[PDB]
């Protein structure tokens, strides 16, 4: 009985430490996942607004090297 | 000891903690500076009312309590507003920007930014205690950042305090009084990433409440003052076995014990009575057999749904003022016999009564009578279960289409996590006509 | 979120920009100088949107007047409000441009266009909490209609995460007779469709037609049309300029309007141009639309209304029900509760009750097919090309340009057929 009831103490501590564990990991791992997701989306955008500069410079070169 | 902190997330959470605070301060005897004549303890102190107050040597009753939003409006008025000084400065949070009705920005963006900063306060808080009970979350469904922030805070909370309990009172949302067409998104994504973390969630259905004060209290169009007001005397009622002494009061987690039968059922309805306007009291006392009557009328529930349609688990009375068990006794037989409740197979009928004997307050210069006697009925019915599936339907409306989808994905979001929290929600709708099947 | 930059490109931009910053500061208490001389705190709260405050008690537009032609900077500092504005946000170019796109876009435009972006940077970084950048201007034209253009697009890289709101007016043969203005909107709109999050279509042949039949006027001035511009600008702003219970800012806007990036495009409408009921009535009708179009040969995917007086807010819930109920093929049955509606208690000048419109229908399409048809009848024929293809553009850049519009078109009619089941 007495090593029973250290074993019921035992598993109510190691199933508490394992919610913990587990939600702050899944925690870690949604914000990283977000972060790499929201940059990726900023990226491109910003990397579809570079490449109207690099046309403007087509069209501006196409005005100076036809005269 | 058993101290309790509040956690008041968004514009609807903190201008409900006004509604509530303010409620707590006239039902204490707690002047706007913090004084409290009555209390002879200067500086600490044993009683009930310490649940949700601390006090300071100089005689100040300070809310156990932390007030959050992601942009100053709403807290500037608490601020500079009558109560301005019962706060420490450092309890009253502010951003710059806002969540925009974006669980996503909540959740992540703007949310991550203030987060650490929340949770310092938070432990300072908890460590004024001997004996932390748990957080009280208050928070809209709808809000960006009552929907996705108070997602993060709860997320935090089970890692910094394990599995001390964590209760809800979130705001339904309700087309009369709402801000923006993607609440349903919101409100699915919030109970989705919610539900392992909360050990008891109370709904507000803002319509339900906006039909009361029509109703009721004659109100033609009401605004969020004449709803908070309403809402903080059912949170008042709630809480009042936390705040006071008694002989025949039942601590509020004993009925926690008989309201969730499964982790994931804990979503409890509730119904005030008697809410009227001075001109009809008049001359009108309310018997405690009329008020518990009333508790079985579903226009008095908090929640649109109709328990009469579905089975009860459990149901809980808790009444104020001057109530004796006598008067309940004859009270729920004469309800016995000549209504409509059914329960489950696998639970005992038997309501679980509590009483308080001091009688409910109002706020100065409100719409409801001052009444001898009052009582808030705790039920666990399956009928609410028509809330969820009214907002999943509102979901897949949208979803179906991918409407203001991008919203969400620009923010880092992904379409896994809609689909993983609806699948959450249809399992719940369930979950919740499975526990009413008989047994075999 | 507080502070918006304003940014007025071009005639259009600059004539239209200057009756909003007449109309809301007298709305708020602003005088030529710039002092407050007002008597309600509500015309202070939220001051910040719009205005700077420098010392003695002087309250300054957050305004960036823009054009290549000079004179236009004459004209509004001669006007009424013109010693309010910031000296130094005055950033004027030399020649003009002639009513051409590609000078707007790609030359002319793109030597200016960094001594703009200097004066934007001094405002944005002077912002507490910088919400972002409303642009009027007009699609017409050369400056606005291109530089006008080029500023969003390279604002939009500086400021990747700040919303970008356009008044944008659109042209008619019976305002302007200009013969390429259906050249220089279709490559407007091909920007408009990609680096917006918000574009109000002011029109100017509603504009017309209102003018014409609603206010009588025989042949209407610019200042005729103007009134209208300027009291719908100042409608879709209250939400912006005054408390409120509710919060409103440019994003909230967007959020909830925009229900798929490329659909940003509004119909907004005023009224009057009077009781409750008819006041409802009169703004959810085709002839009171800023935006030539009628509701009743699309749907609605979303709409914002905003009733400014001292009125009955029962009264305005049970009209907007009633309207809906009555109404209720003309919205989208797969987004709920998609018409909101605020009131402020303070009116405009002049009116004791007004009602303002905001609708993204996908009746918008009417509009951009106008355009369209304009626009292919000159281009299947290559008409006056060598004014853009000189100033070095490709063919393709038009192709693309009109593909774009006709895609928009089509994805308005995709969700117009779309159904629940
Ligand atoms: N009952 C009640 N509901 C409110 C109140 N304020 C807002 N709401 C409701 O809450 C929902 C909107 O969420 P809010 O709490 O305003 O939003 P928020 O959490 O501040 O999030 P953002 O403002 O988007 O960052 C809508 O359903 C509103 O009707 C209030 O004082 N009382
Ligand atoms: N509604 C309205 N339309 C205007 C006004 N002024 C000009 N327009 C219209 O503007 C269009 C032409 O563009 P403008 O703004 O004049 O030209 P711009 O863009 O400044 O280009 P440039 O003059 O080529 O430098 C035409 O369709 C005009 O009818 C105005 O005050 N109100
Ligand atoms: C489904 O429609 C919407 C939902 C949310 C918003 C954001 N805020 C806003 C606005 C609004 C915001 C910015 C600028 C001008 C404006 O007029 N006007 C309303 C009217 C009612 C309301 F509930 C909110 N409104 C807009 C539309
Ligand atoms: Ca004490
Ligand atoms: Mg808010
Ligand atoms: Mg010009």
């Amino acid at each position: 009985k007495r090593e029973h009831e250290r074993e019921v103490i035992q598993k109510a501590i190691e199933e508490n430490n394992n919610f913990i564990k587990m939600a702050k990991e899944k925690l870690a791992q949604k914000m990283e996942s977000n972060k790499e997701n929201r940059e990726a989306h900023l990226a491109a955008m910003l990397e579809r607004l570079q490449e109207k500069d690099k046309h403007a410079e087509e069209v501006r070169k196409n005005k100076e090297l036809k005269e | 000891m058993r101290e309790c902190i509040s956690i008041h997330v968004g514009q609807a959470g903190v201008q409900i903690g006004n509604a509530c605070w303010e409620l707590y301060c006239l039902e204490h005897g707690i002047q706007p500076d913090g004084q409290m004549p009555s209390d002879k303890t200067i500086g600490g102190g044993d009683d009930s009312f310490n649940t949700f107050f601390s006090e300071t040597g100089a005689g100040k009753h300070v809310p156990r309590a932390v007030f959050v939003d992601l942009e100053p409006t709403v807290i500037d008025e608490v601020r500079t507003g009558t109560y301005r000084q019962l706060f420490h400065p450092e309890q009253l949070i502010t951003g710059k920007e806002d969540a925009a009705n974006n669980y996503a920005r909540g959740h992540y963006t703007i949310g991550k930014e203030i987060i650490d900063l929340v949770l310092d306060r938070i432990r300072k808080l908890a460590d004024q205690c001997t004996g932390l009970q748990g957080f009280l979350v208050f928070h809209s469904f709808g809000g960006g950042t009552g929907s996705g922030f108070t997602s993060l805070l709860m997320e935090r909370l089970s890692v910094d305090y394990g599995k001390k309990s964590k209760l809800e009172f979130s705001i339904y949302p309700a087309p009369q009084v709402s801000t923006a067409v993607v609440e349903p998104y919101n409100s699915i994504l919030t109970t989705h990433t919610t539900l392992e973390h909360s050990d008891c969630a109370f709904m507000v259905d803002n319509e339900a409440i906006y039909d009361i004060c029509r109703r009721n209290l004659d109100i033609e169009r009401p605004t969020y003052t004449n709803l908070n007001r309403l809402i903080s005397q059912i949170v008042s009622s709630i809480t009042a076995s936390l705040r006071f002494d008694g002989a025949l009061n039942v601590d509020l987690t004993e009925f926690q014990t008989n309201l969730v039968p499964y982790p994931r059922i804990h979503f409890p309805l509730a119904t005030y009575a008697p809410v009227i306007s001075a001109e009809k009291a008049y001359h009108e006392q309310l018997s405690v057999a009329e008020i518990t009557n009333a508790c079985f009328e579903p226009a008095n529930q908090m929640v649109k749904c109709d328990p009469r349609h579905g089975k009860y688990m459990a149901c809980c009375l808790l009444y104020r003022g001057d109530v004796v068990p006598k008067d309940v006794n004859a009270a729920i037989a004469t309800i016995k016999t000549k209504r409509s409740i059914q329960f489950v197979d696998w639970c005992p009928t038997g309501f679980k009564v509590g009483i308080n004997y001091q009688p409910p307050t109002v706020v100065p210069g409100g719409d409801l009578a001052k009444v001898q006697r009052a009582v808030c009925m705790l039920s666990n019915t399956t009928a609410i279960a028509e809330a969820w599936a009214r907002l999943d339907h509102k979901f897949d409306l949208m979803y179906a289409k991918r409407a203001f989808v991008h919203w969400y994905v620009g923010e880092g979001m992904e379409e896994g996590e809609f689909s993983e929290a609806r699948e959450d929600m249809a399992a719940l709708e369930k979950d919740y006509e499975e526990v009413g099947v008989d047994s075999v | 979120m507080r502070e918006i930059v304003h940014i007025q490109a071009g005639q259009c931009g600059n004539q239209i920009g200057a009756k909003f910053w007449e109309v809301i500061s007298d709305e708020h208490g602003i005088d030529p100088t710039g002092s407050y001389h007002g008597d309600s705190d509500l015309q202070l709260e939220r001051i910040n949107v719009y205005y700077n405050e420098a010392t003695g008690n002087k309250y300054v537009p957050r305004a960036i007047l823009v054009d290549l032609e000079p004179g236009t900077m004459d004209s509004v500092r001669s006007g009424p409000f013109g010693q309010i504005f910031r000296p130094d946000n005055f950033v004027f170019g030399q020649s003009g441009a002639g009513n051409n796109w590609a000078k707007g876009h790609y030359t002319e435009g793109a030597e200016l266009v960094d001594s703009v972006l200097d004066v934007v940077r001094k405002e944005s970084e002077s912002c507490d909490c910088l919400q972002g950048f409303q642009l009027t201007h007009s699609l017409g034209g050369g400056t606005g209609s291109g530089m006008g253009t080029l500023l969003i697009s390279k604002i939009r890289e500086e400021y990747p995460d700040r919303i970008m709101n356009t008044f944008s007016v659109v042209p008619s043969p019976k305002v302007s007779d200009t013969v390429v203005e259906p050249y220089n909107a279709t490559l407007s709109v091909h920007q408009l469709v990609e680096n917006t999050d918000e574009t109000y279509c002011i029109d100017n042949e509603a504009l017309y037609d209102i003018c014409f039949r609603t206010l009588k006027l025989t042949t209407p001035t610019y200042g005729d049309l103007n009134h209208l511009v300027s009291a719908t600008m100042s409608g879709v702003t209250t939400c912006l300029r005054f408390p409120g219970q509710l919060n409103a800012d440019l994003r909230k806007l967007a959020v909830n309007m925009v229900p798929f990036p490329r659909l940003h495009f509004f119909m907004p409408g005023f009224a009057p141009l009077l009781t409750v009921p008819e006041l409802t009535q009169q703004m959810f009708d085709s002839k009171n639309m800023m935006a030539a179009c009628d509701p009743r040969h699309g749907r609605y995917l979303t709409v914002a209304a905003v009733f400014r007086g001292r009125m009955s807010m029962k009264e305005v819930d049970e009209q907007m029900l009633n309207v809906q109920n009555k109404n209720s093929s003309y919205f989208v049955e797969w987004i709920p509760n998609n018409v909101k509606t605020a009131v402020c208690d303070i009116p405009p000048r002049g009116l004791k009750m007004s009602a303002t419109f905001i609708g993204n229908s996908t009746a918008i399409q009417e509009l951009f097919k106008r355009i369209s048809e304009q626009f292919t009848a000159m281009f299947r024929r290559k008409a006056f090309l060598h004014w853009y293809t000189g100033e070095g553009m490709d063919e393709m850049e038009f192709t693309e340009a009109e593909s774009n519009m006709n895609d928009l078109v089509s994805e308005y009619q995709q969700y117009q057929d779309a159904t629940a089941d």
